[PDB]
């Protein structure tokens, strides 16, 4: 009764420093510091808690955002597609139609934005890369519609691709540019929705993201090193996609996920005796469907059919009570800006703590008020489940270009 | 030359030397998303760089123009890109580059672009006399960043400069045993020197990660470094462990002692040992002390680990 980061045990999980101090340390104490306010709030105050997802808040901004940005947003001038999805992604998540006006308007924009030799760049005639192409695709897919679909040129989608694709395997993020794993998924995530594998593409690619994955049992950007949220998230999934999970150990993999919910805070670091922080709310939550599927294709008996293999409770009870901007919008930490980024995965790792689907089995788990539910999300494309099924049944309908 | 916060800044428009080339605006379209309302100084560069790009222009005054660009936004990777066009180009001196892209890294070592560029210049040069200096002062500011530890480890690569890495990584590990970027180091270092299938080097290691347990036993780094290089070769290979953290407990005790224990005993049952239906009950019992005493962030975990193991281990 009722709310697990309040209850009194809780006070235990704060930082023993075991009376060494390194900068690690004290930064780590800072955190949990305003953690504690932040929970001490709703006592101190003298009234009881109800947790509240700000959804017109949340609108509001991302309505607006859609549409015009203030030049605080120079610095994201090479990446105007991720805010289309960023900002479409947690609009359908928040379960807020898009009014074709606005639809078709971003279609012509990532129009402006696809490059004459395939791909996406960042604005109009920026040079294509591998980051927007991902970004243009989801949010076409989000879009849904045959003229978001008929945005993409496969052909050319197809040829730069290849023009980047590495002989070990990797991929270049764009050209001249350089390798990470990163690459592999967005040529993964984009090949795969628009129906353009051809069967050398990914050859070598699985066994290059393997070798990624390190003594720490996650995987870091290129092979040696650290294990890193972000990219883990991408090996895993650029794995799923290729129906290659079975290259990693995903054992150790497991075992290093959940050993990144930070036992006071709730939420999810990047990687080991860093910090928490709320878009790893799904980069690394988002793993454990992925890992849960994964065991599945392999007869693992032990797995629960109610939960992921983490706390969903607490992940919910931080992105709640941490990472919501009273004026709209999502964030990192208490104390950071509101951000489209933090918006958008915030709520992607909202909705994959709040639902559980594996084959028959669905059961949810909804913090707070009920009105708090969001849209379920796909864990591999981070676009909805429906969105993803629409537009490979799309794409699967003309054949991989080749043929 | 006129840096872009000189209080005698002048827009790229209102330069003589630019008289002869018409701006091109962006074409965002008739009804725009995502639209960036660009300040002036910013906007006046932009329009001049696309200028330059289309015309491919390339030229002194255009490779100024690039850096005002970056400086206003370092992601812009086409900027960079034309930026290495015009190096070739107007064969420029690389050192002196190197220079601007030391600067620029300090400034905004979070930046994919910065650290990409560096490195072409290094392969270019062929010259890596710079790199562990000039890492070592990033990373003496910030001592986990992510692409510092990169560029170092693809320098040591590609250069053999393995000699004095190990004990760059001891300086570190002193002024923060917890740093993770650190021990991920070590692993690199001593998985490409010696490697770990040495006895001694695999003694001397196991020795050191137990005395920074001692000094700090709740840093999950040791931990992770100590699980990570023994697991390989399997935990019950070393019998002496599993009764050595048996030791330290009462004046120790830590969630990563219980779940190293753990780790031991599946490693036993999987061998085929004594007391198959024995030892199986202890890892249990700790499952529980861990999904619901002492490791309850974790509890979904605990549990399906508690329940693989009877799974597996029945009969
Ligand atoms: C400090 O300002 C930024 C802005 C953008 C980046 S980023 O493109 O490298 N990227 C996304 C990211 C976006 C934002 C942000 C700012 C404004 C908006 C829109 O409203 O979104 C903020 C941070 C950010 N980061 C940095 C970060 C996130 N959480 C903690 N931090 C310190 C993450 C970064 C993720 C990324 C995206 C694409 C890619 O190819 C590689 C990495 C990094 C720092
Ligand atoms: C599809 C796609 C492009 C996905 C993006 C993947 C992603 C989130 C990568 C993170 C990369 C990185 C250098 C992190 C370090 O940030 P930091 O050290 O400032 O943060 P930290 O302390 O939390 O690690
Ligand atoms: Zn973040």
């Amino acid at each position: 009764e009722p709310l697990y980061s309040l209850r009194p045990e809780h006070a235990r999980e704060r930082l023993q420093d075991d009376s060494v101090e390194t900068v690690t340390s004290i930064e780590q104490a800072k955190v949990e510091e305003k953690i504690q306010e932040v929970f001490s709030s709703y006592k101190f105050n003298h009234l009881v808690p109800r947790l509240v997802l700000q959804r017109e808040k949340h609108f509001h901004y991302l309505k607006r955002g859609l549409r015009q940005l203030t030049d605080a947003y120079e610095c994201l001038d090479a990446s105007r597609p991720w805010l289309c999805y960023w900002i479409l992604h947690s609009l359908e998540l928040l379960d807020e139609p898009i009014p074709q006006i606005v639809a078709t308007d971003v279609c012509q924009f990532l129009e402006l934005c696809q490059s004459p030799d395939g791909g996406f760049g960042g604005g109009p005639g920026q040079y294509p890369h591998l980051a927007p192409t991902y970004a243009a695709v989801n949010a076409l897919c989000i879009i849904g519609t045959e003229e978001a679909y008929n945005v993409i040129n496969r052909e050319k989608l197809l040829q730069y691709l290849y023009s980047l694709k590495q002989p070990d395997g990797s991929f270049l993020m764009h050209v001249g540019g350089e390798v990470d794993v990163r690459s592999a998924y967005c040529a993964a995530s984009v090949a795969s929705l628009t129906n353009i594998i051809t069967p050398d593409l990914f050859e070598g690619t699985a066994e290059w993201i393997a070798r990624c994955q390190n003594w720490e049992g996650g995987i870091g950007g290129v092979p040696g090193m650290e294990a890193h949220g972000g990219y883990t998230f991408c090996g895993l999934a650029a794995l799923v996609i290729l129906k290659k999970e079975r290259s990693l150990n995903l054992k150790s993999l497991l075992q290093w996920v959940t050993s990144r919910q930070m036992r006071f805070e709730g939420g999810f670091q990047g990687r080991c005796n860093k910090l928490v922080d709320g878009c790893y709310s799904f980069w690394q939550a988002g793993l454990l469907p992925l890992l849960h599927r994964a065991l599945h294709a392999q007869g693992d008996p032990a797995l629960s059919m109610s939960h992921w293999m983490f706390h969903q409770q607490a992940l919910q009870e931080y992105i709640l009570m941490c990472c919501q901007c009273p004026a709209g919008g999502l964030l990192d930490k208490p104390g950071k800006s509101r951000d489209f980024y933090h918006t958008c995965y915030c709520l992607s790792g909202l909705s994959i703590a709040q639902h559980f689907g594996s084959g028959a089995m669905l059961h949810d788990v909804v913090m707070g008020v009920p009105e708090n539910v969001l849209q379920p999300t796909h864990p591999v494309y981070n676009i909805g489940p429906d969105k993803v099924i629409q537009a490979t049944t799309h794409f699967l309908q003309k054949p991989v270009p080749g043929f | 030359f006129l840096s872009l916060d000189s209080p005698t800044y002048v827009l790229y428009r209102d330069r003589a030397e630019w008289a002869d080339i018409d701006p091109v605006p962006q074409n965002d379209g008739p009804s725009p998303v995502v639209q960036i309302i660009y300040s002036e100084k910013f906007r006046d560069v932009y329009d001049y760089f696309r200028a330059v790009l289309q015309r491919d222009e390339r030229s002194e005054r255009a490779f100024k123009l690039t850096r005002d660009a970056i400086e206003l936004n370092a992601a812009n990777y086409t900027v960079w890109h034309f930026r290495r066009v015009l190096l070739r180009s107007l064969q420029k001196d690389l050192q002196e580059e190197m220079n601007y892209i030391i600067a620029i890294i300090e400034e905004q070592p979070k930046n994919y672009q910065v650290w990409h560029h560096r490195r072409v210049l290094v392969e270019w040069l062929k010259d890596p006399s710079q790199e562990l200096e000039f890492i070592a002062d990033i990373l003496n500011q910030d001592a986990k960043n992510y692409h510092a530890w990169q560029h170092r480890q693809w320098v040591i690569q590609e250069f053999r400069l393995w000699d004095n890495e190990l004990q760059y990584v001891d300086q570190l590990l002193k002024e923060d045993v917890r740093n993770n970027s650190v021990w991920n180091q070590r692993h690199f270092v001593i998985s490409n020197t010696t490697g770990y299938s040495d006895r001694a080097v695999l003694e001397r290691e196991v020795q050191y990660t137990l005395e920074m347990i001692k000094l700090v036993p709740h840093n999950e780094s040791a931990w992770n470094y100590l699980k990570g290089i023994l697991q390989d070769r399997g935990l019950s290979r070393y019998p002496n462990l599993l009764n050595q953290l048996l030791d330290l407990q009462p004046s120790h005790s830590s969630p990563y002692l219980i779940a190293f224990l753990v780790d031991i005993y599946e490693d036993m049952l999987e061998n085929q040992c004594d007391n198959k239906e024995d030892i199986l009950n202890k890892a249990l019992e700790l499952c529980e002390i861990l999904a619901k005493e002492k490791d309850t962030i974790r509890k979904e975990y605990w549990r399906y680990i508690g329940r693989s193991l009877q799974s597996k281990h029945s009969r």
